[PDB]
């Protein structure tokens, strides 16, 4: 990046470690959980670090487990100005067919709904833990490989870890 | 009934952080959801606004 | 002291409704099934909300009522039809 | 990991009410339960009461 570093040295990516060896850095090749954004109106990333836009209003798929079925994200999109160019989240509904085939809504407060029934924060059930993070945005936790993020003005994030 | 208890002038309604306020920051709870005073919102089909704690949709 | 016994809680049971299980908690917590759960709670019959926002309110449909089993107060209202 | 928010300092922890207390009156959620902060419980069996935010159980 402009910046010299002795060699021996070993600088660390979010990823994994490179160490440098005769003006060569050496570098792992293991994976490294992913991501895949939602915020603004409609910018989108992708898992594979991708940037794009699509204003759509309806109930898109956003991701879904996909050679078996553990669970399903579904997002809900709706225009979110007087101007046609803005088109922001509303809500997501999860799906854990994994427990009781139910069904999760994170609302637009910092709200969550079960199977259309309001809930107290935190919500250990066996696998899935949601709280709040900064009483002010909530946070699902199902297992260890899932993480979600507050959906209430639509900055709606999760973390896949390379199991998937 | 004509209850008793912790109340606040009638200027003032209650909010969620244990303060109460005016209506004018007095957020909305449509579907439940917890809309800040001004959030514009809508599908293709309807049209909502959070106005001051009533949840105006259209068509 | 032994003469000093209070309630902690009071469990209740709809078997009209999932044949669930409610809980009353010595805060103003309620507990459906081992779930802690956010006031209100409409379900179809029993509504669950706060009072005076220091007191729990169950009502199962019109014919019975509950109080803040907190630091034990408990109430009921049953109507004449039992 | 080290957090960006809304804290009070460090002798403050954080009541459910919007306003962050001593340690003192830090109720006790012993079985979820919100114990106040001087509550003596318990059954024939178990002796049990809320201290400081913690919930000293015995039996």
């Amino acid at each position: 990046s402009g910046k010299r570093y002795p060699p021996g040295t070993s600088l660390s990516r979010d990823c994994n470690t490179c160490i440098c060896r005769n003006s060569q850095w050496i570098c792992s090749n293991e994976e490294c959980p992913g991501e895949c954004l939602v915020t603004g109106q409609s910018h989108f990333k992708s898992f594979d670090n991708r940037y794009f836009t699509f204003s759509g209003i309806c109930q898109y798929l956003l991701a879904r487990d996909c050679q078996d079925h553990s669970f399903s994200i579904v997002i809900e999109t709706v225009q979110c100005a007087d101007d046609r160019d803005a088109v922001c989240t509303r809500s997501v509904t999860v799906r854990l067919p994994g427990l009781h085939n139910s069904l999760v809504k994170l609302k637009h407060g910092a709200g969550v709904a079960m199977d259309g029934q309001d809930v107290q924060l935190p919500l250990l059930k066996g696998d899935l833990r949601i709280q709040h993070t900064v009483t002010a945005s909530v946070r699902l936790s199902y297992g260890e490989d899932l993480q979600m993020d507050w959906d209430g003005r639509g900055r709606l994030l999760v973390k896949l870890s390379p199991v998937y | 009934a004509c209850l008793e208890g912790c109340f606040c002038p009638p200027g003032l309604y209650m909010d969620e952080r244990g303060d109460c306020v005016p209506k004018a920051q007095c957020p909305c709870y449509y579907d439940g959801e917890i809309f800040q005073p001004e959030d514009i919102f809508s599908d293709h089909h309807t049209m909502c606004y959070c106005e001051d704690g009533f949840m105006h949709c259209t068509m």
